[PDB]
RNA sequence: AGAAGGUGCGCCGGCUAGGGUGAAGGAUUUACUCCGUAAGCUCUGGCUGGUCGAAGAUACCAGGCCGCUGCGACUGUUUA
RNA sequence: UUACCACGGAGUGAUUCAUGACUGGGGUGAAGUCGUAACAAGGUAGCCGUAGGGGAACCUGCGGCUGGAUC
RNA sequence: AAGCGCGCGUAGGUGGUUCAGCAAGUUGGAUGUGAAAUCCCCGGGCUCAACCUGGGAACUGCAUCCAAAACUACUGAGCUAGAGUACGGUAGAGGGUGGUGGAAUUUCCUGUGUAGCGGUGAAAUGCGUAGAUAUAGGAAGGAACACCAGUGGCGAAGGCGACCACCUGGACUGAUACUGACACUGAGGUGCGAAAGCGUGGGGAGCAAACAGGAUUAGAUACCCUGGUAGUCCACGCCGUAAACGAUGUCGACUAGCCGUUGGGAUCGAUCUUAGUGGCGCAGCUAACGCGAUAAGUCGACCGCCUGGGGAGUACGGC
RNA sequence: AGUUGGUGGGGUAAAGGCCUACCAAGGCGACGAUCCGUAACUGGUCUGAGAGGAUGAUCAGUCACACUGGAACUGAGACAC
């Protein structure tokens, strides 16, 4: 659901090494956008379990993820946690 | 997932074998040189070659002898499964001393005869015959 | 369901913890103001002894309870 | 005289054995009565789930399968 | 007899490839212990044997020290072959909310017209002179979406075909850049899940369980015929099942070929290469049928399940 | 709920919630706690090619019990066949 222009702004916004798109924060901060964007389209269409199905793929993505950068560096996932927002 | 990358070696060796053919390629490690090396002083082989460039190939060249394949039977023994150890007095024989059970020590990778020679027993990897 | 059933309760001391009101003082908006106050008055508790009687919720006051069934769902109304 | 405590009392539960008027299915029996549901295209192709109906095997509707013959 | 209907995921099990370290697993050695008796071997006694008895071996174990470093585990640093991200395109009945079309059936109204219509194996019930069927015009309403249509496509499965707009998931396809093992499976749990069915409220043309009547028949609570209610449709909620089937769990790697077909690429109608979807077939496998790169072949990782037929997927208990 | 840990004290031949007064809210559990049923354990015995399976008569080691439920005394030693 998001756009070219959204995804550039976005990863220039997190973007660690001037130019890297599969590190881990800018895939977290890109499923992050995606489903807090996808939540008001689901208030209105309750019966699409379809792409439900799809959210909670990407749900599970972003924990995945978010469980081996905290493997990986507290540092860096204390922060990512911070200026995203989320419990955990 | 190639949670295994040595029965993957044994299988490709026997699956080409089967099919007549001369030479098997695969992805390499250090412990696959070892047991090529160890099969090559043992006569089950032609010869093996390791490649170079960061990602290097492993090819073996067979043997045939006769119109039937000279290795007949190779069979892998320690899993990532079960994982099998072994001491000296307890060392496999396969076929009764007519063939190789190829064994990890630490002394490196050897076979059964040179297990017992310096006696030191290991993890038992395969059998081949 | 207060189901059923059980334990304590009087009076006199010892130690001890809290609340309200409220001099003096302090602040500035100098006055029908804010904070806060020792004593006094007043209201809640805790654990420790002693003691009298036959009996300490001592008088008046103040639910008896339980198990099977019929009828009507219930609160209500009716032959002054 | 106090403290601990066995026996023994009172109330109310849990669990587990045996037994119980009367009832529900099951199995095994022999030359019994009624039908003929399946096996052949078994004479309406059979099964699976579900619903209704009927002395009984069963019938009918809805969806599914081929483990269906002719072609 | 035996693969959960299908996914996602927790504990757990397992782990691509280089160095370096450590010594838990692993291996070798030493020491202590492992009661005696018993079992085993070599002997000695009872005239033999049973029996008794000397020495040994064994007691496959546990514990503590010493040494090794191939593999597993642990620690530090790497790598890009697994996994994923960014960028243009391709196809599609993938899902949801609205709107709009044409064919047809039925019902009502009106004109012409008169004696049959309908149905069957043959009939009858039923509809008709209170004017039917047919025929022409108008109106109302509900539902399904011919031809395209294909061994065709998409979806985790169940499943999804009129057209358009809006919202939205995934997959294929090409190059470059990026992260640097971030993976697989998964007891419990969590969701999705044909049809029939249940609750509340709408809607109701066709079809049609139950039901009524007519046939057939020895009977016919059926097959056949004429009608016909729930239901089939919509909104919200429940239910958790199917021969939910490829009767074949998911993931990864290898193994002769030939003929199609759906998307996409390259090189010069031809050749090559991917991701699906079909037909044959060599090895191999199987009790046989048969499978055979979409394995039921050769192998790995994890999970589920089976143990003669009935009783019985039933009883009791829990949810 | 003396339940798990700490402190002071008591007590024992001796460590210890063994006991007591305070302080804290801990301890155990899908590597199966708690609960229900059954049963002394081992050396060994019998079977089996072995791996296993079944089993604790006689002999030897340990444990528990002595009509049923409690309690202590004497004693180096008993909660006393
Ligand atoms: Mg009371
Ligand atoms: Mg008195
Ligand atoms: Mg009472
Ligand atoms: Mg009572
Ligand atoms: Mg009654
Ligand atoms: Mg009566
Ligand atoms: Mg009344
Ligand atoms: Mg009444
Ligand atoms: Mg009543
Ligand atoms: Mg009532
Ligand atoms: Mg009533
Ligand atoms: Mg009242
Ligand atoms: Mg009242
Ligand atoms: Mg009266
Ligand atoms: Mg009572
Ligand atoms: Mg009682
Ligand atoms: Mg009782
Ligand atoms: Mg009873
Ligand atoms: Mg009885
Ligand atoms: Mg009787
Ligand atoms: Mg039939
Ligand atoms: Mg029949
Ligand atoms: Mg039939
Ligand atoms: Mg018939
Ligand atoms: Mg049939
Ligand atoms: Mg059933
Ligand atoms: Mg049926
Ligand atoms: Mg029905
Ligand atoms: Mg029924
Ligand atoms: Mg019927
Ligand atoms: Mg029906
Ligand atoms: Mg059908
Ligand atoms: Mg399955
Ligand atoms: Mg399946
Ligand atoms: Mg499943
Ligand atoms: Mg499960
Ligand atoms: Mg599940
Ligand atoms: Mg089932
Ligand atoms: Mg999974
Ligand atoms: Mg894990
Ligand atoms: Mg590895
Ligand atoms: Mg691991
Ligand atoms: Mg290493
Ligand atoms: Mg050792
Ligand atoms: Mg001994
Ligand atoms: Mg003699
Ligand atoms: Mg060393
Ligand atoms: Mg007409
Ligand atoms: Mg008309
Ligand atoms: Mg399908
Ligand atoms: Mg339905
Ligand atoms: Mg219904
Ligand atoms: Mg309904
Ligand atoms: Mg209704
Ligand atoms: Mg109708
Ligand atoms: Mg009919
Ligand atoms: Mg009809
Ligand atoms: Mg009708
Ligand atoms: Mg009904
Ligand atoms: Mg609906
Ligand atoms: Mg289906
Ligand atoms: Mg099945
Ligand atoms: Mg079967
Ligand atoms: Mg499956
Ligand atoms: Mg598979
Ligand atoms: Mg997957
Ligand atoms: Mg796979
Ligand atoms: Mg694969
Ligand atoms: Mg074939
Ligand atoms: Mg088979
Ligand atoms: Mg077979
Ligand atoms: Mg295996
Ligand atoms: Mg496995
Ligand atoms: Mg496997
Ligand atoms: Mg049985
Ligand atoms: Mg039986
Ligand atoms: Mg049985
Ligand atoms: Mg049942
Ligand atoms: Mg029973
Ligand atoms: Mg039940
Ligand atoms: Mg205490
Ligand atoms: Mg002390
Ligand atoms: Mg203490
Ligand atoms: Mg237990
Ligand atoms: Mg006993
Ligand atoms: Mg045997
Ligand atoms: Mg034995
Ligand atoms: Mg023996
Ligand atoms: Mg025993
Ligand atoms: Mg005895
Ligand atoms: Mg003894
Ligand atoms: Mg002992
Ligand atoms: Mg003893
Ligand atoms: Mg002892
Ligand atoms: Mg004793
Ligand atoms: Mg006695
Ligand atoms: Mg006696
Ligand atoms: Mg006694
Ligand atoms: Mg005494
Ligand atoms: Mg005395
Ligand atoms: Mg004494
Ligand atoms: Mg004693
Ligand atoms: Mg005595
Ligand atoms: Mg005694
Ligand atoms: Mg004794």
């Amino acid at each position: 659901a998001l756009s070219v222009e959204e995804k550039a702004q976005i990863v220039n916004e997190y973007k660690q090494a001037e130019g890297d798109t599969g590190s881990p924060e800018v895939q977290v901060a890109l499923l992050s956008a995606n489903i807090n964007k996808l939540q008001d389209h689901f208030k209105a269409n309750g019966k699409d379990h379809h792409s439900r199905r799809g959210l909670i793929r990407m749900v599970n993505q972003r924990r995945k993820l978010l469980d081996y950068l905290k493997g990986k560096d507290v540092s860096r996932y204390t922060a990512l946690i911070g200026r995203l927002g989320l419990r955990r | 997932s190639m949670q295994d990358p040595l029965a993957d070696m044994l299988t490709r060796i026997r699956n080409a074998q089967m099919a007549e053919k001369t030479v098997v390629s695969m992805p390499s490690s250090k412990l696959k040189a070892a047991v090529a090396k160890v099969l090559k002083d043992e006569g089950y082989i032609a010869d093996f070659q390791i490649s170079s460039e960061v990602k290097p190939q492993l090819s073996i060249e067979l043997k045939y002898f006769e119109g039937k394949p000279v290795i007949e039977e190779v069979k892998r023994i320690s899993r990532p499964g079960l994982r099998q150890y072994k001491s000296v007095e307890q060392l496999p024989k396969v076929r009764g001393g007519l063939g190789v059970s190829i064994v990890s020590t630490n002394k490196g990778v050897m076979t059964d005869r040179a297990a017992r020679a310096a006696g030191v027993g290991g993890e038992v990897l395969c059998t081949v015959f």
